[PDB]
């Protein structure tokens, strides 16, 4: 149940 | 001129968010609150226990590489 990396970019 | 920076909600989920220091962290709010699938006034954002208000930026808050910003129920 690891989630993955979120990188988001503004 | 951008950061990093580590948002984390109730059920300790995170989304991390490259942002400049320079930036109003309103477009932060609204696209984390876009992800969970909930209105922006639905949550409260702080950095160090305080409220981030839509016009704030990263540099006015000290905020740095890596920080977080925790999400709580409004």
């Amino acid at each position: 149940g690891e989630a993955e990396e979120r990188i988001i970019s503004l | 001129e951008y950061i990093k920076l580590k948002v984390i909600g109730q059920d300790s989920s995170e989304i991390h968010f490259k942002v400049k220091m320079t930036t109003h962290l309103k477009k932060l709010k609204e696209s984390y609150a876009q992800r969970q699938g909930v209105p922006m006034n639905s949550l409260r954002f702080l950095f160090e226990g305080q409220r981030i208000a839509d016009n704030h930026t990263p540099k006015e808050l000290g905020m740095e590489e890596e920080d977080v910003i925790e999400v709580y129920q409004e």
